[PDB]
């Protein structure tokens, strides 16, 4: 248990930021709208930029931001982590700072 | 000066 991509409260600017030192074009991380009250929301990197998915609720509990829905935000990653994410190349969520844990 | 979330609906608001 944790969150090796969630984050809590931060801008979407702070993921564009982790997202742009990123190497994997896919790295994501997830955020629940600083601006907001707590609107989940995901930064990701497709090519270099760093662009992001506004998650939803279903009313009941479940989790989208894109095109189909889940039960659990880590879901959604996996998920988009083995389907692309954009319809012009076939990107992924994938794990962002942190680096793989013993890095030097 | 917000730059949306690809998803995010339209600007339509």
């Amino acid at each position: 248990g944790s969150h090796p991509w969630f984050f809590g409260k931060i801008p979407r600017a702070k993921a564009e930021e982790m997202l742009s030192k990123q190497r994997h074009d896919g790295a994501f991380l997830i955020r629940e709208s600083e601006s907001a009250p707590g609107d989940f929301s995901l930064s990701v990197k497709f090519g270099n930029d760093v662009q992001h998915f506004k998650v939803l609720r279903d009313g009941a509990g479940k989790y989208f931001l894109w095109v189909v829905k889940f039960n659990s935000l880590n879901e959604l990653v996996d998920y988009h982590r083995s389907t692309s994410v954009s319809r012009n190349q076939q990107i992924f969520l994938r794990d962002i700072e942190q680096v793989p844990q013993q890095p030097t | 000066d917000d730059p949306s979330y690809v998803n995010v609906q339209n600007l339509d608001k």
